[PDB]
This record gives C-alpha cells, structure tokens and sequence, in this order.
DNA sequence: ATCAATATCCACCTGCAGATTCTACCAAAAGTGTATTTGGAAACTGCTCCATCAAAAGGCATGTTCAGCGGAATTCCGCTGAACATGCCTTTTGATGGAGCAGTTTCCAAATACACTTTTGGTAGAATCTGCAGGTGGATATTGAT
DNA sequence: ATCAATATCCACCTGCAGATTCTACCAAAAGTGTATTTGGAAACTGCTCCATCAAAAGGCATGTTCAGCGGAATTCCGCTGAACATGCCTTTTGATGGAGCAGTTTCCAAATACACTTTTGGTAGAATCTGCAGGTGGATATTGAT
C-alpha cells in the first residue's frame, strides 16, 4: 500500500525553466555568509546573468564573423569582453576569465 | 541502474568543466547555450570557461555590493531596492547597465540643490 | 476571430477615455520620484499624452510578438523582448 | 475620573489673552520636498493599478481585438512605464533648472524628449 | 592574344562582393537618365548591409524566442513591421509577399 | 500540343533572382543568410521575401535621391543627395534616425528665433 | 563706418550678419570643418594611448573625421536648442552640458 | 619626442581650431557662441574620440595587426551607437 | 526713401577626375536532380491561469478655497563676443622606400560526431523555518509663528 | 533667536507569507572514450598603400573696436501648493468556468547534403567620354548708412 497517490494520470508533468539560481545563490554566500536573496531579486539576477550572456557571446559572434573566422574561442570572449565592460570592471573579468582558462588547461 | 553503488570513492571518476576550471557558474550549460545560440559554427572548449567567469565574476561583484547596501538598510535579505542602489551607486556597473531598468528598484535619493530651501529670509525667498 | 460567438459569451463593454485613469495625484507622484518640485498645470496632460505614445509602441510590438507565436495572451515576456528591442531592456520578468 | 485629563498638546504658562489660535500651515514647496524625499526612497508603483490595466487593455484592443494578458504582462508594462516617466521627469526638470525656473513645463519635456531623440 | 605570362605578376586579389550592379540596375528602373558617384555608391552598400543585418538580426531572434530552428519568409515578415515605420513596412511587407509569390508560381 | 518534341529545343535554368522577379541577387541573399549564423535553417522563401525588401527600400532611397538631384540640376546623384532625400522623407528619416551618411552635410535651418528682427527686403507685395 | 580704419573707408556689417551668411554657406555644404592634419595628429596621439606604433589607412581616419564632424554639429544642434530654451541665441557650456546629459553621454 | 619644432608649440587638441569649433557651430546652426566653448568642445571631441578610437584598436589588435582600418572603425562606431555608412561594411 | 557697398545669383565655358564601357579570364558561386533526414504542423488533450462576479471598506481621488511666491514682463547697463584688416606659418599637394596587409601552402591540435554512463538541477508538495511588514512608542529634527 | 507643532527617525515586538529546507525521482544534461575531420596559426612574401617630406598654397592668430546681448533688479498678477471635506472605486479575498497555453505523438513537405554542370560578378587593363567644379562677368538682391 501507500505505493502511489491514485494518480491514475495521463503524462504532462513539466518541462522544466533552468536558470542561473542555485548559482548566483553558491556565489552570494561566499561573499555574505549570512545574506539572503529574495525571490524577486534572484529574478532580477537572473535577467542580469542572461542579458550579460547574450551580450558577450553576441559581441563574440561579430567580432568572429569580421574575421571571416568560423570558430568563437576564449580569445573571441576575452576582447568581446573589453568592448562590452568599461574600466575596472574588464581589467578583473578577463583577468579571471584568463585565470580560470588556464587552470582548465592545467587539467586533464 | 537502482540506487548506483557503494562508490562515493575519491580518485578516478569524472570532473565537472566548472570544477576543473575552479567556477561555481556552470561551464557545460554556458557551452550548451553557446551552441544552441546560434553564435559561430563552432565554440571552442575556452570559451565557455571563460565566459562562465566572467559572469561569475560579475555577479560577484554585483552581489557585494547589494548585500552591503542591504546591510545598510538593516536588512538580512537582498531585495530588487538593494540591487538598484549597488548599481546606480558604482560607476561601472551604472555604465554596464545604463539601459537596464531593475523592476521594484526605485531611484536614488537625489534632490538638485536650487531646489532646496533657501534658509528662510526675504531678497529672493 | 474566435472570441465572438454571442448567446453564450459576448457584450464585453466598451473601453474608453481610460488615459483618464493616469490622474493628476499620480502623475505628480511620477514627478516626485523623479525629483521634481513644482508643476505646471498642463503638464498632466502633456504626461498622459506621453504615456500613451511610449505604451503604443511597446504594446505593438508586444502584440506583434504574440501574434507571431500564433498566441492569442500577450505574455511577459512579449512585452520584455518588446522593451529590448525599444531600448528599455526590463530585468525581473523573464529576461 | 477621566475629564480629557491630557497635559497638553502644548504646554506651562497663561498666554491665552487674546483670541488668536491661527491653525499650523506648511510654506510651499515644503509639502512638496517632503514628497520627494518620501517617494525617492520607496519602490512601489504609483500609477494605480486597475486603471492601468484598462488603460493598457483599451491600446491593445485598438491594435487587436480578442486579446488576452498574463497579469506579470500588464505589471511588466507598468514598471517600465513609470521608469520611464520617472526618468522623463529627471530630465525635464533639469530642463525647467536650466531656465532658471523651478516648475516643470510641457515645452520642459518637449525639449527633453526632443534632445532624447523620440523627437530628434 | 592572351597573355599567357606568368610573370605580368600572378597576384590574386581576394575578391569583394558588393551590391554595386544591384543597386545601379534599380537606380536604371527608377531614374534612367541618372547617375551615382562611388561615394554616393558605398552609402548605398552601407545601407543595403545595414537592412539586411537588422532584418536577419530580427528575423534570429524571432525564431529563436519561438523555439523554431529555420528563418522562413515569415520571420522575415514579423522583422520587417518590427523594423520600419509605417508605410515603409505596408510596401515592403506588399513587395515581399509578391516576389515570393511569382517565385512559387513558376517551377 | 500531342506529338512534337524529338530532338534538341528544351534545356533547364533560371535564376531564382529571375523567378521571383527581382533585381537584388536571391541566390547571395540565401547565402549570407546561412553564413550569418542566423538560424540551423533557412527556408527557401526567406532568401527571396528578404532580397525584395532590400531592392524596394533601395528603389525608394534613389528614386527620391535621384529627385533632389534633379532638383539641384544634377544628373549623378551624390551623397549630399541621399542625405537630402532621407532626412526629408519622415519615415526614411526615422530608420536611419542612428546613421550617418559621409559627406551628407545637413537639411538648411534655422531657428526661427536668430532671424534679424525690424521687417524684410524684397517687394513682399506691392506695385 | 567710414571710421577711421584702413584710412578711413566705411562698411560694416552688423553683429549676427555674418554669422547669419555662415550658417546658410555651411548648411548647404558638405566638405569638412576641421583641417585634415591636426585632426590626424590627434587621433594618433589618443590611439597611441592604447597602443603603441600603429599605422592608419586613410580612409580609417576619414570615417573618424565624418563620424565626429557629423557628431558634433548634431551636438551644436541640441546646445542650440537649450540655450534658446533659456531665452539666449548664445551658446554656453552650460546648453553643452545640459545637451549631454539629456542625450545620456550623461554624468 | 619631436615633430612641431619651433615657433609652435600648442598640443594636438589645440589644433581643433577656434575657426573650425566655430565653423562646426555653423553648420549646426548656432548663431553667437560664447569663449568658453572652444576649450568645452575640445574636450568633448576629445572623450569621442577615445571612445571610439579605444574601440577600433580594439579590433585591430584582435585581428592582430599593426594598422587601424576603416572597417575597425565603422565597426567600433556602430557599437557606439554612431552608423556611419560610405566607408565599408 | 534713397543710394553705396558688397554679397549673391545665374548663364556660359571647358579641362580633367572620375565615371563608364569593352575585352578575357576565371573561380567562385549559383543552379540542377537525387537521396536522406527532419523540423514543426496537425491532432488530441491535461491543466494552468485568465476573465469575471461578488462584496465589503478605507485609502485615496476629486473639487474647492485661499494666498504665497514663482513666472514673466520691463528697464537698463556693463561686458563680452562679432566683425574686420592681412602677414605669417601651418597645412596642403604630390612623389617615393618600405612596412605590413593580404595571398597561399602546410599540417596538427583541437572541434565535431556519436555510443555509452554517470551526475545533477529542477520540481513537487509538505514541513517548518524565519525576516521583517507594519503596528507602536518615545526621542530629536524640522519648520513656521513671532 | 526661541520654541510650539508636527513630522520623522530609529528601536522594539511578533505573527505569517515568503524563504530555506528536504526526500524523492527522473530525464536530461553532462562527462567518457574513440574515431574523423579540419579550422586557422605559422611561415613566407609580393605588392599595395602608408608615413615622410620638399615646395606650393592659402587659413588663421591677433588686436581694436563697439553693437547688442545677457542677466541683475524691480514688480505685480494669478497660478499652483497646502489643506480639507466628502465619498467612491480600487484593492482584497476568493471562488469558478473554461479559454488556450503548452505537453505529446504522428508524419511528410521542405530542408540539408552532395555531386556535377553552367554561369556570373569581380578583377585587370585599356581606351575613351563626360558631368560638373570652379572660373569669368555682368545683374541685382541685401545690407547698412544717411
Ligand atoms: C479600444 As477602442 C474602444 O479604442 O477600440
Ligand atoms: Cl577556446
Ligand atoms: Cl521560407
Ligand atoms: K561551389
Ligand atoms: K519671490
Ligand atoms: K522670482
Ligand atoms: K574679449
Ligand atoms: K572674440
Ligand atoms: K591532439
Ligand atoms: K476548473
Ligand atoms: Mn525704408
Ligand atoms: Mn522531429
Ligand atoms: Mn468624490
Ligand atoms: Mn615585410
Ligand atoms: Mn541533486
Ligand atoms: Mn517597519
Ligand atoms: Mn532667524
Ligand atoms: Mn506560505
Ligand atoms: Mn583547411
Ligand atoms: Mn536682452
Ligand atoms: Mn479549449
Ligand atoms: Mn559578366
Ligand atoms: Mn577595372
Ligand atoms: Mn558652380
Ligand atoms: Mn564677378
């Protein structure tokens, strides 16, 4: 018994929405240990998160195309990313973004 | 097939993209969204590294400085006020995003000086 | 178009003047946030007609999505791409 | 025993010779700053929102007919709607500002909107 | 003759397109009796490459909020009354429809 | 007919440019579509809509360019003139409202306001 | 006028006149405003800000000189209209400022 | 360090001319234009430029060469929100 | 009004910079016809969530009164820009080594495709937390009356 | 300068509606491993088209007015804020039918792919040719002084 609710159902379950959330929550706690996030704002950081994706990989995919390059790699990311943040903001992203490139590598 | 196995070991299984790239951001999703994007022909295996950290980086960054403008506000809970005063209250990410507008966000205390009260008198008011 | 039968459904009731609804204790608040002081009395109605031509263009463009979709709802994220394209890209929606 | 027994909204002394009581009034423009700084600081809309969504349900309907909205579709309008007037009425203010006035004007938001390029 | 020296200098200049021959036939349809400098030429280039990017850039999108993986006539439709002003969109969306249709009827 | 036809009169071809009527190059319109990275896709009727919408805005441009030319008593038409038709046209004005044409100078005018004041020259009616 | 300037001799046109004639003669021209060399010099010394030892094709600093010829008369357009809004028909930074944050190149 | 010798000295911006600031004017209809404009609108050539030179650059050391093109710049403007049509593209 | 001065327009002229027109080739498209694959309409349907209807009530809109003080008209003067007379120097025009942009061949490191496994994020719905909205309640600030 | 009056700040208090917390459970990513292809970095280099410079050329730096603009100062009128009475319609809570999103599975009209054939647009010269800039000259509108 209790195996099942009735159900008795004819499929439709979901479809499933992804999103950047129990990311932007895994890096809201290494900066503020005890900060929370509400709902609303997470949907707010997840707009900024998608709108900065489609920037960069944008501004990628011209920067390719001007190129008459078929290929977007780190190398296409990292000037999209000069051309899209201003000032300090690039120097640190491509700074990271390099970093993180590297110990990838560094890798097997 | 089941529960698995009594495995959970430590020493030969496979290592996540973010892992190896020290991210807590996904590296296969951003290469998958890249692909299905419809951004070159090809995306070579950096690229979504990269882009994943400087998301994350820039999350990070944004995260700061609303949780602080939280804790300024005596608050435990990052709302979308919080966000809006870290954004329009630093330089950079005002510029990043000059042309975003943060629903629930509000604007920034901001008065222009003549319109200000002119202490009491006569002359001019 | 199919909303429209009669005998059961129909009489909707007809929408008007509803710009009227944008009322002068609201636009002086919109100025208030904005910073603003003082105001003219013709700026209420200088405001309405304002608003009207920044929600035909969004509201056409939203709905210009919808019916692309073959959708007969206007959605969030109709009026969020509707925005971007405008230049008012809108966090908290969908985006 | 309680005849209103309050100390008083004022206070000591006798001074009640005369016969002038002259109610509280606030100055203009003080009212005024004190609404900015009362709206400056909060985030809730300020356009009510049933007539709102009329006002956006009787636009649509004049594009087409037999439409139907998510609610999130009507709020999403509103935010960007007020953020846009919010923004319009900064810059028209600097506008009034820069004449030398301090009450905005429609030529104030004609000239804003004009430098903005939604009139060029 | 044909000079059959390979040293005349066998260079090879990659080859540009443009729409230079394009824009000057319909230039010949609409003003017959009428010119165009080169300069005023690129500005022609600049604007055609201009459309079709914002049309295409449209039309992707388009399909892709939709789930739909190819750009049909019809993505190309929706960019162009998202694109242009009024009476401009009314032709174009006429003329389209038009060039697609003498297309089909004629296999 | 019912028997004819046994030797050599029929071949094959067309350009799609042709069959749709068109001036503009479908053929390249379908190309740059796909090299664009626009869609995995491109249907075969898109190529065609895309390349008369290009040829129609093109026949606008120079139709009214090659007005102000001839207004300027002009026969080759220049960027001056292209500039002049677009910003007096209001709806091409308004597409390429963020554009600017090299060497397009700008529409004559003045602002009302800066005109000398006192009255006017020339016999402005009279005998 | 006649005065006493070049030995005597009169004429001369009010203050606005010319620049009345100046602003017909340019607004119905096209060529450019600023001299061609010190427009290069500059736009060489602000590149080399950002990278060192870079040569220009002509027509890159051709489309910078058109590009920003073209950006500022618009500008000057825009001043012209504030300070006309404050009731002057004299330009002052002010009208430029006002101009730039209004068109949000802001601060 | 050199090429300007004697006689002249003035930095590049300087050579945005009074004539030409005001010949600009002119063109965008401007009747009376107080002193403090010409410095004003160097300054603000100026910050175009930059921003729109950083750019290019930008673009010519990804496609690692040594000259700034055309293209680079047509395309820095167009992300600048500044299309310029006749040079390419 | 009336002239003197000077800017402006228009009609005509003609050299040459920039079109334009004619071979000649050619490889890079563009078209054709021939499998093979597959997006994405239908069609059928469960299951959100959108439209409506109700009903109560107090937050807020409306319309009014009154008068402070801001906007705008006016006058007036001091100063700051416009106009102007030209020699002087920087820019313009037009050849000329040589830096690289741009062909072209090469060949691997790295991308794609695909078969298979293994790990994960999303979702569901029931708990069970908890910040903090919003309801006080006294400081202490600010404003407006003298 | 007080110093009534009212606004407002800042801490405290504590339910409850959002938030953080699971225990499945799964499909669906995401990571393995192994072939197969190939994009483009690397190297070499020819030939544009840059940077540099001498004469030529013609714009601008300068100083002296003085016209006329901007902005100070003064002055009222009447617009617009503050306050207040009144009462309505928006908000809130909540139930309910059913429109119409949004799964799912059944397919073929249309798209991808390839292979081979046919054509065209781009390039190089080459030799003309041609619209119109810029030069002349006379007339004539415009501006400014009298
Ligand atoms: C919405 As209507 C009444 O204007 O058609
Ligand atoms: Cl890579
Ligand atoms: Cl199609
Ligand atoms: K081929
Ligand atoms: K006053
Ligand atoms: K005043
Ligand atoms: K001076
Ligand atoms: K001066
Ligand atoms: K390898
Ligand atoms: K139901
Ligand atoms: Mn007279
Ligand atoms: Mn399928
Ligand atoms: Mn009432
Ligand atoms: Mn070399
Ligand atoms: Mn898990
Ligand atoms: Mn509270
Ligand atoms: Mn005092
Ligand atoms: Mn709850
Ligand atoms: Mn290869
Ligand atoms: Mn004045
Ligand atoms: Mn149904
Ligand atoms: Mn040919
Ligand atoms: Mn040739
Ligand atoms: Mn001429
Ligand atoms: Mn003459």
């Amino acid at each position: 018994v209790t195996k099942t609710q009735k159900k008795g159902d004819k499929k439709r379950k979901k479809s499933r929405k992804e999103s950047y959330s129990i990311y932007v929550y895994k890096v809201l706690k290494q900066v503020h240990p005890d900060t929370g996030i509400s709902s609303k704002a997470m949907g707010i950081m997840n707009s900024f998160v998608n709108d900065i994706f489609e920037r960069i990989a944008g501004e990628a995919s011209r920067l390719a195309h001007y190129n008459k390059r078929s290929t977007i790699t780190s190398r296409e990311i990292q000037t999209a990313v000069r051309l899209l943040l201003p000032g300090e903001l690039a120097k640190h992203a491509v700074s990271e973004g390099t970093k993180a490139v590297t110990k990838y590598t560094s890798s097997k | 097939s089941g529960r698995g196995k009594q495995g959970g070991k430590a020493r030969a299984k496979a290592k996540s993209r973010s892992s190896r790239a020290g991210l807590q951001f996904p590296v296969g999703r951003v290469h998958r969204l890249l692909r299905k994007g419809n951004y070159a022909e090809r995306v070579g295996a950096g690229a979504p590294v990269y882009l994943a950290a400087v998301l994350e980086y820039l999350t990070a960054e944004i995260l700061e400085l609303a949780g602080n403008a939280a804790r300024d506000n005596k608050k435990t809970r990052i709302i979308p006020r919080h966000l809006q005063l870290a954004i329009r209250n630093d330089e950079e990410l005002n510029k990043l995003l000059g042309k975003v507008t943060i629903a629930q966000g509000g604007v920034l205390p901001n008065i222009q000086a003549v319109l200000l009260p002119k202490k009491t008198d006569s002359h001019k008011a | 178009k199919g909303l429209g039968k009669g005998g059961a459904k129909r009489h909707r009731k007809v929408l008007r003047d509803n710009i009227q609804g944008i009322t002068k204790p609201a636009i002086r608040r919109l100025a208030r946030r904005g910073g603003v002081k003082r105001i003219s009395g013709l700026i209420y109605e200088e405001t309405r007609g304002v608003l009207k031509v920044f929600l035909e263009n969004v509201i056409r463009d939203a709905v210009t999505y919808t019916e692309h979709a073959k959708r007969k709802t206007v959605t969030a994220m109709d009026v969020v791409y509707a925005l971007k394209r405008q230049g008012r890209t809108l966090y908290g929606f969908g985006g | 025993p309680r005849k209103q027994l309050a100390t008083k909204a004022a206070r000591k002394s006798a001074p009640a010779t005369g016969g002038v009581k002259k109610p509280h009034r606030y100055r203009p423009g003080t009212v005024a700053l004190r609404e900015i700084r009362r709206y400056q600081k909060s985030t809730e809309l300020l356009i009510r929102k049933l007539p709102f969504q009329r006002l956006v349900r009787e636009i649509a309907q004049d594009f087409k007919t037999d439409l139907r909205f998510q609610s999130s579709a009507v709020m999403a309008l509103q935010e960007a709607s007020e953020a846009y007037l919010v923004g319009l009425f900064e810059d028209t203010n600097l506008c009034a500002i820069h004449a030398k006035r301090v009450t905005i004007m429609p030529k104030d938001i004609q000239l804003a909107r004009r430098i903005r390029g939604e009139r060029a």
